[PDB]
């Protein structure tokens, strides 16, 4: 009956290979923003 | 294991080198609040009084600059304590204070506990006058990180001499072929050398599908590879399909439960999938679907406010035999639990979970360890394949013979070239190949811990 | 009022509309504790 | 992060829950470099150690630390569900 | 008018199938139906019954079972039955495929209607 | 995004319903990100190439940037010298000979088919003036207006129609001109592309600009005609938009054309209400410093039109003919019954259709249908 | 009530941005004219439902805006509708629910348009289902049997021939006199950005909410969204540098909101 | 009554609904409206907003 | 954004718990305890009881165990 | 060791009786040499009598 | 079956098996602002260039 | 975990499925014997 | 349809051999067979039998 | 920027003298992008004239 | 033959793999000659429509999705 | 397999294994020729 994070959102002031895929990846691991 | 990995689809790559994917994130955030000071700067405590309270500016110092101008934020009772915004941000270093006023009518001022460190803010919407009206609000962005994996380069080699160019088999015992299955099937072929490059055809798919399906990538936590070849070089090896797989939803356990299987996978796919994309198809062994047997078995005879008839379960079952007049039988299954709200779970039994000749600890229960693994390879639909086989455009397997005056392979008698002076043929024979997980978190398994993680 | 139609052998507890035996203590689910008999 | 252990040089954080058959249930944080080795520590460190046969761990998941602050893990084993 | 026509892309494409609506029946329109053309001469139909190439697929009569099971049709009526092998050429009115798809089976809904006007004229004057 | 897929394809007739046509051109809008083929340049390629002939200079192209304000001491002068090499084979492409003719290959190729299908045709002409001349006062003349056509065959009716329509609108629509701004995109993209479709009833002809056309699954083929999804996107006019499609619009999508609001339900918004955040993300092979809004700050309409080759299960049906021993074959929909007890043998196919659909704007959704005019 | 919005910038980000880290185990261009459009988009959504009125009882405002003009805000959706019959619990109860769904029906609807119909969150459609389970469990005059209500049914699976599975969710409530209660899931509750309030069972807190809009009928809409003929909608471009500016009137009509009952939990209040 | 089991496939108390949110969705409900008494009785209702 | 922190508590009426957060001081942890757990509207049934850092050079070793019986309900 | 492996493997592990099976045979990318090899089996028969 | 294009004004000849369908299209309108107090020739252009 | 739906009050041994009520005790089968409870 | 052709390339070849298959025998089928010609001019065939040049 | 013309779908009747003297006050000072998709400016043409 | 008509295409020289001929100028005296392209899946139903099965239809059809 | 299957067969024994046989063949090893009368393919390639 508990959590555990499996991310984190942070600013950007807290901071070339192939393409695997060519699009970007929304992961499972992240919270969907709701119209 | 080389049908599991045929129902993975393939890309095609220009380069042997590193490969990268970027994942994503959503725009939309709410921020910890660190301070709230009153209107003339001094902090408010927990046990103070009220602070807006004659609609009287007063300040939130938040870590990052998030807010805007003219807008209304609210704290985690939204619409009750809205808060209008005034001014842009004074940067206190890198913390952001904003002037707020109440904005909802409020003429009692906000709650001291409502203002404390960690509670969380988030943007309504910026209104302004009907007349003469000045610019408010703003818009953000968000921004992607990457995921990275690499490749695997195998090779093979096997050396005849060039005696058995045409060595008739005169067969005393028949001669035999190791199947890609296992079994030994017979051949009639009189020729020794159809069975030397057929178990190396047979050991070349052993070899690619044990390094596309189990891999074990050799870079350190300082990014370097401690493994180097015969010249000199490092052998740099990429991640497999079930390393790959394990980095996100990495689960393990001794007693099996439903309701950590359940809680589960409606805690990643909770508002994400729809009702009808829960679908979650569980590959397993033989032996785990007797686990999961019983512990649906043990599930439903917690609803005891349902019986369970023989007229609907069908447990025992007439059938007809000459031993009595209504002769019975017996035997039943669960193989299907459908949670609340959409999710449900299947079992597939794949064979590849119970090979005993590479899965070698022994379960408790009998059979193999790795047969009570569960893994749920595809939750939900992606728009673009999740798993698949990385494999490099142009790269054939450099089928490869030095030899001496005969070639044994080929059938080639007098060599222009010669490499050496020998009588003997040498195949060499190389394969650059990777696989990729695209999202991880999209794939949940789980793992016995008596396979050591 | 409240009918119970099960008892279970459990070293663990059952669920909450089933009588518990464990060893020799009957124990059954009564306003929200486990009520034991003797 | 090579600090010097076993799982390729970096330290491993587990939550793990169990049911001790007979007594309850209840929660577990641990580094291990396995995860067989967090169920090994429960039977040597434990409450029930003395009883080890008791422990009936059904979880073992680990925890990955983030770039900066925040609530890592929970684990709430309530009395209802006891 | 959407019966049996396709007038997409500026033009008025249809396959033949005349979907006859908007009159009424025989009795409840005063000319006793629609006078689609002078031929007989007063070719009457009504709000139900529907035309492929000059054969009117009646609406008033039904579907025998012996009748439904060969031929193999799909409506409750021989109007609706019509109404329903044309729904593939209804969305390609131009397709040589889906012409000859037509012919072929408005001819097995005509022999099937003739069969049953054969059958019940026998069955009336027996 | 984050979940759809191109619908399953190997359907059933029936089963490609209203919401199925409506999956395809909602997936066509998600590949608007994407221009790869394995014979084409890059957009930013291609726009480079029209700008050079427009007189534009980027300097983030010939050279590495360590500007953005339009001054010759901070930025370079551009000087155009080819123009004048590619107006000289423009202006010669007008002035070669332009006659374009549909010819009987074999004009002395005369067979019975070619004999048949004339004398039908003449006495469908017979059947007519039979009607047309009231009581041989004009019947004489009608006899004598067809009488001429006996000697004619079957290839020469078909040639003198055919001719008949291009002859007309090459001097209606000014086909040269066509051709000629055609081969101005070909000298600068490699690129000449050509739509032809009906629209108001009567055929037209347009040059696809080929910044604005998506050829996928194409097999290394040097023509365009050989791909099996074609994706056009532009803005048009919203008069356009009614003069194409007035006869399928409804009063519905006629209000969203006069008042149009902005909207996000366009595959950015899930089944469980989430917000695709890779749809604010438009790539650097498509645009730069020099795209998915349904409407434009000049008051147009974005109009998204994709032609995809759909599969059908077709029968291939071996049958006899009563008179002779002959077989013969013809090909049913998977709709036609097979009459056995007459030999009739059947196998079933599945075969291309070429299927089309047109989304303009966000909620109006059009035209998704097969395509009418199939090239057998 | 009037909103508006800026951007200082054309297709690159700007000063505000966020990164989204996630935590595996071995650890473009942004299109600026479509997230004003949609974060626009979602002001006027937020206004629209999510919105508070700044009046006194005297008709005065006490917010103003920038100019010294009175800043005008109407009320949302979500404070019209919570005036009456709005009801904070702190533990679900069948007892709460079918009585209170019964006075309001026992005295203003007749027998036959007795339909409520719940939208609630997807968390709180797992707690009316384990309520109405519990309910269920004390009718012991009646024994549910796997014939009637089918949790255990058989489907065809390789692995044995008499293969059955489990599974079961109650979704309605048949209370006295035809209170019929039904149950549906709107994605919204479950908005993990505007909800922050965690509650015990998992979700976050609002989801537990239960929101019954449409009692009875009335012969019109109840609640609609107002809108100005012709066109409302603004944009503009000032140019330096260049500022998006955006501006919008909007409004929300509850005509009775004694026609809208609604459950919050009792932790989102005060 | 406890001399007869009163089962669910009778009464149909609890019967089957077909929702979005499960493929078996189970409602919940019932009323005794009637009771017929030993020799001869019954006892129905008229249920009037006069009263 | 220094250390990591594994706490014990105890929700009041409810239950145990055990929980595990990254804070430069441990009352930081007490305070993205009590504003980011489970029992957000319920903030004041927090009442934990031991905290302690990861210190690493083990790294085998229990951090928190709590265990609930039957008789505690 | 391979997999990146530190700190070795344990005693445990290396005791009579543990069972080794082939996986792959992998090589660098720049001027790799000879590795692998193959390997061959063959059957029995039985016997009968009157 | 034969089409004909009729105003919003021309009513349906029902009985007679005519059925309608109701389309919006284009016209072409003028209108000249002379000065700022002269408005003249709002109306449809009357050379419609059908 | 080992249900036992139904209870049979008999002089003797019923069966090991039910529970065994006699006079003043109450015996169910567990480890392979009767166990009274209290 | 298989019977003695080859239905390849789009296009379908025969050698001649006619596999006069699926109508029944002359006694079930109704119309006494399948009567590909007309010559007797009621020339009827059933399932089993094979034509080459008009020789059954 | 939109060009925000009155409304068109109206009835014939509807479309008074009012409302063709409110479509024809829309093009009295209008001010709007300088360079439109298809053509430059008049500031640009006038230099060039 | 495609289509049941005749056609003529040239053979892309990179992508043909001409085998035992014997120091000949020409190309019809080899004796194995592999034409390996990669066409598109409507070319593949242009000229295999009759040959396909049902199973090779579903192939090409659950194709994983590259646009 | 070892070369290409056996040709010299009776036309009978041209099953449909026989003839997957020699097309799996050529899809394995039929990259590298020793080409009498033409250039490589990478030198091909430089030319265009
Ligand atoms: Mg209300």
């Amino acid at each position: 009956a508990g959590k555990l994070g499996k991310f984190q959102m942070l600013g950007f002031q807290h901071w070339a290979p192939q393409k695997a895929t060519n699009l970007m990846v929304q992961l499972l691991a992240f919270y969907r923003g709701k119209s | 294991l080389d049908t599991f990995l045929n129902s993975f689809p393939t890309r095609e790559f220009e380069d042997d080198n590193e490969y990268y994917w970027d994942v994503i994130g959503s725009s939309r955030r709410n921020i910890p609040l660190v301070e709230a000071r009153d209107e003339n700067g001094v902090v408010v405590a927990a046990n103070a009084a009220n602070v807006g309270v004659g609609t009287s500016p007063f300040y939130l110092v938040f870590p990052e600059d998030w807010f805007a101008d003219g807008e209304v934020i609210v704290g985690n009772l939204n619409q009750v304590y809205p808060f209008r915004i005034l001014g842009d941000a004074r940067m206190e270093g890198t913390n952001a204070v904003y002037k707020v006023e109440l904005m909802g009518g409020n003429t009692q001022g906000v709650p001291a506990e409502r203002l404390q460190q960690g509670e969380r803010f988030s943007i309504e919407f910026a209104p302004v006058e009907k007349e003469l009206s000045r610019k408010v609000g703003d818009v953000r962005f968000t921004s992607p990180v990457s995921m990275r994996n690499e490749w695997t380069t195998i090779r093979i080699q096997h050396k005849v001499a060039g005696n058995k160019l045409n060595k008739k088999l005169a067969m005393g015992i028949p001669m035999v072929r190791n199947l890609e299955s296992g079994k030994q099937v017979k051949d009639t072929a009189n020729m020794w050398m159809h069975y030397v490059d057929w178990e190396v055809e047979l050991q070349f798919d052993e070899y690619k599908n044990n390094a596309m399906a189990w891999g074990t990538s050799n870079r350190n936590l300082n990014g370097e590879y401690m493994n180097f070849g015969k010249s000199g070089n490092a052998i740099k090896t990429g991640a497999g399909i079930f390393e790959q797989t394990e980095v996100a939803n990495t689960m393990y356990y001794n007693t099996f439960s439903l309701k950590l299987l359940e809680d589960a996978l409606y805690e990643l796919s909770a508002s994400k999938l729809a009702m009808d994309d829960r679908l979650f198809v569980i590959k397993t062994g033989e032996r785990g679907a007797i686990q999961f047997h019983k512990e649906v078995l043990k599930t439903v005879s917690g609803w005891t406010t349902f019986v369970l008839d023989n007229n609907s379960t069908r447990v025992v079952e007439k059938v007809q035999s000459r031993l009595h007049s209504n002769a019975l039988s017996a035997g039943f299954q669960f193989v299907e639990y459908k949670a609340p709200n959409g999710v449900r779970v299947r079992l597939d039994v794949d064979p590849f979970y119970d090979d005993p000749v590479r899965n070698k600890i022994l379960h408790p229960m009998g059979g193999v360890a790795f047969s009570y693994r569960y893994d749920i390879w595809y939750i939900g639909t992606m728009d673009q394949p999740n798993i698949f086989k990385c494999k490099i455009k142009g790269d054939n397997e450099y089928r490869g013979y030095q030899w001496g005056i005969r070639n044994p392979f080929t059938g080639q008698k007098g060599n222009p070239y010669m490499s050496f002076d020998e009588d003997s043929a040498v195949i060499h024979r190389m394969a650059t190949l990777g696989v990729c997980v695209l999202d991880p978190t999209r794939t949940m398994s789980l793992i016995p811990a008596i396979l050591q993680g | 009022m409240k009918t119970l139609r099960t008892l279970k052998i459990s070293p663990n507890a059952p669920d909450i509309n089933s009588v518990w035996l464990y060893k020799g203590t009957m124990k059954y689910f009564n306003n929200g504790e486990w009520e034991t008999i003797g | 992060v090579d600090v010097g252990c076993a799982p390729d040089g970096a330290m491993q954080l587990w939550v793990m829950e169990y049911e001790v058959t007979g007594i309850g249930k209840g929660c577990a944080m641990c580094k291990a470099i396995n995860p067989q080795q967090a169920e090994m520590l429960l039977k040597s460190n434990g409450i029930y150690n003395g009883s080890s046969y008791l422990y009936k761990v059904t979880r073992i998941e680990q925890v990955i630390v983030p770039p900066c602050n925040g609530l890592m893990a929970e684990q709430v084993v309530t009395y209802k569900d006891v | 008018a959407f019966g049996g026509w396709l007038n997409t892309q500026g033009g008025d494409f249809t396959n033949g199938v005349t979907f006859i609506n908007e009159g009424g029946s025989h009795e409840e329109n005063p000319y006793q139906g629609i006078q689609i053309g002078v031929d007989g001469a007063p070719n009457l139909v009504e709000q139900g019954e529907v035309v492929y190439d000059d054969y009117v697929f009646s609406d008033r009569m039904e579907i025998p079972d012996d009748i439904r099971k060969e031929y193999k049709l799909r409506g409750k009526t021989f109007a609706k039955a019509a109404k329903s092998a044309q729904r593939e050429s209804e969305e390609r009115p131009n397709d040589p495929l889906s012409t000859k798809g037509l012919q072929a089976a408005m001819e097995r809904i005509a022999t099937a209607q003739e069969e049953a006007r054969q059958r019940k004229e026998a069955h009336r004057e027996g | 995004a984050d979940f759809l897929n191109f619908p399953r394809q190997m359907l059933p007739f029936s089963k490609k319903t209203k919401q199925w046509r409506k999956d395809c051109l909602l997936w066509a809008n998600q590949k608007t990100f994407f221009n790869y083929s394995l014979v084409r340049k890059s957009v930013i390629h291609k726009k480079i190439n029209y700008d050079l002939l427009n007189g534009r200079l980027h300097m983030s192209d010939l050279e590495l940037v360590l500007i953005k304000a339009a001054y010759i001491p901070d930025r370079l002068q551009h000087y155009p010298i080819m123009n004048s090499k590619l107006n000289v084979l423009r202006g010669e492409e007008s002035k070669r000979v332009f006659d374009f003719k549909v010819v009987v290959t074999n004009p002395n190729a005369i067979s019975e088919i070619e004999d048949n299908k004339k004398n039908e045709l003449l006495q469908r002409l017979q059947e007519m003036i039979t009607d047309t001349s009231i009581s041989e006062d004009e019947y004489n003349i009608k006899l004598e207006k067809l009488n001429d056509y006996y000697t004619y065959e079957w290839q020469d009716i078909r040639e003198v129609r055919a001719n008949e329509l291009l002859n007309h609108y090459i001097k209606e629509y000014d086909i040269p001109l066509i051709f000629n701004n055609g081969f101005m995109d070909a000298m600068t993209c490699g690129e000449e592309i050509y739509q032809c479709d009906i629209v108001g009833g009567e055929p037209v002809i347009e040059r696809v600009n080929p910044l604005k056309i998506r050829i996928f699954k194409s097999g290394y083929s040097n023509k365009v005609e050989d791909a099996d999804m074609i994706i056009l996107e532009d803005y048009w006019s919203p008069g356009r938009v009614i003069d194409t499609y007035y006869d399928v619009l409804s009063p519905k999508d006629i209000k969203y054309i006069e008042t149009m609001p902005d909207y996000i339900g366009q595959g950015a918004v899930d089944q469980m209400d989430n917000i695709d955040e890779r749809y604010g993300f438009v790539n650097q092979n498509m645009i730069g410093d020099e795209s998915l809004l349904p409407y434009d700050l000049a008051g147009n309409l974005r109009v998204l039109r994709l032609y995809w080759k759909s599969k059908r299960k077709i029968l291939k049906v071996k049958s006899y003919d009563p008179e002779t021993g002959e077989e013969e074959w013809n090909f049913y929909p998977e709709n036609y019954v097979v009459n056995k007890e007459a030999g009739e043998e059947v196998q079933s196919f599945w075969v291309n259709e070429a299927w089309e659909g047109t989304m303009i704007g966000n909620e109006i959704f059009v035209n998704m249908r097969p395509r009418l005019i199939q090239y057998n």
